[PDB]
């Protein structure tokens, strides 16, 4: 299993930031997979999750209304895009794999190596 | 929102020791926790599911327990290679919340 | 009553489990992949059907290879591909069965563990009208609820080598 993420950001305040994760495509077309952050020194952080083959969408509360995750079969990947980046923003993003199959809900048994994402100011 | 806590927040054992960190959900989530490990500098690691289940390859050291609101890891002797902070996560329904982890140390 | 089978349970009636109506009545009926679905046999398809109460024409039926048939349908939409999920793994497995036909529309019934017997078996209580009803876990699509004898419910098992 394989989760290789777009490489690392330095972004200003109020714009956006788009993270890749590629996978083989028979996992892609089966499994779900969930956005999960940590900020320098701090905790995980869930931000949400899409499964591609029913279109699940799960959004955190603490993210609706600026986080868009979303799929690309073509390029066997799913994405995650932040918008009105704040410092706070500054972390790692990591994208990984929940268990089974045909879900988003559920342990993340892979991960990608993470995507630093530094917002200065 | 709801709340994942973990106690203690950080500790420092010796090599050999038995370790016991707690996680308590604010509302039942039945057994539907996962148990991570993430290495200085590493990217976080499946130890356990639903709760009890060991994700396979993991060392029989590591064990879980719990259901409903109150859950235990336990690393029967503490090895050099186990220094990591270890989180808990329910997986009932969307958030898929992380407790906020416990820092676990060599003197 | 949570947990990821619901998820995955809510999510196949979203996109693949439909109500499918004949002249014998209302049956659940599962979406495998592109315009190819599949009812018990018991539902006797003609050369139409309604699909979520709308009519749909039959391009092609057949009988498999145990109380299941395929059916092609002359339809706009197709059928998200689960055939990954079709599994045969289930002992240690408390399974789901959806069903959405009836007055059990949006239906789920956690079901426990399930056994063969040869057919799947799990004890619950069925109820008819149930028929066509998935039997299923997280990942996991496991048969066809064709019938039972009043205290277990009995599936055709689902293979991958049905579809190609």
């Amino acid at each position: 299993v394989q989760l290789v993420q777009s490489g690392a950001e330095v972004k200003q305040p109020g714009s956006s930031v788009k993270v890749s994760c590629k996978t083989s495509g028979d996992i892609f077309s089966t499994y779900g997979f969930n956005w999960v952050r940590q900020a320098p020194g701090q905790g995980l952080e869930w931000m949400g999750g899409i499964a591609p083959v029913f279109d699940t969408l799960k959004y955190a509360q603490r993210f609706q209304g600026r986080l868009l995750i979303t799929a690309d079969e073509s390029a066997t990947s799913v994405y995650m895009e932040l918008s009105s980046l704040r410092s706070d923003d500054t972390a790692v993003y990591y994208c990984a794999r929940a268990g089974q199959g045909g879900v988003v809900g559920n342990y993340l048994d892979y991960w990608g190596q993470g995507t630093l994402v530094t917002v200065s100011s | 929102d709801i709340q994942m806590t973990q106690s203690p927040s950080s500790l420092s054992a010796s090599v050999g020791d038995r370790v016991t960190i707690t996680c308590r959900a604010s509302q039942g989530i039945s057994n539907y926790l996962a148990w991570y490990q993430q290495k200085p500098g590493k990217v976080p690691k499946l130890l356990i599911y639903a709760a009890s289940t060991l994700q396979s390859g993991v060392p029989s050291r590591f064990s879980g327990s719990g259901s409903g609101t109150d859950f235990t890891l336990t690393i029967s002797s503490l090895q050099p290679e186990d220094v990591a902070t270890y989180y808990c996560q329910k997986y009932n329904s969307a958030p898929l919340t992380f407790g906020q982890g416990t820092k676990v140390d060599i003197k | 009553g949570s947990g990821p089978n619901t998820e995955f349970a809510l999510s196949l009636l979203r996109k693949n489990i439909m109500t499918i109506t004949t002249s014998k009545g209302e049956f659940t009926g599962l979406g495998i992949h592109d315009r190819v679905c599949v009812i018990p046999t018991h539902a006797q398809p003609g050369d139409d059907v309604l699909v979520n109460g709308q009519k749909i024409r039959v391009k092609d039926k057949y009988k498999l290879v145990l109380e299941l048939t395929v059916l092609t349908l002359d339809r706009n939409e197709k059928f998200r591909d689960i055939r990954g999920f079709i599994s045969e793994d289930l002992e240690g497995v408390d399974a789901t069965l959806v069903v959405h036909s009836n007055n059990f529309t949006n239906t789920i019934l956690e079901v426990g563990p399930v056994t063969m017997a040869r057919m799947i078996r799990y004890d619950y209580a069925t109820k008819t009208g149930q028929c066509g009803g998935v039997l299923c876990a997280t990942g996991k699509i496991f048969g066809i609820h064709v019938g039972g004898n009043g205290r277990q419910g009995f599936s055709a098992q689902l293979k991958k080598q049905y579809f190609v």
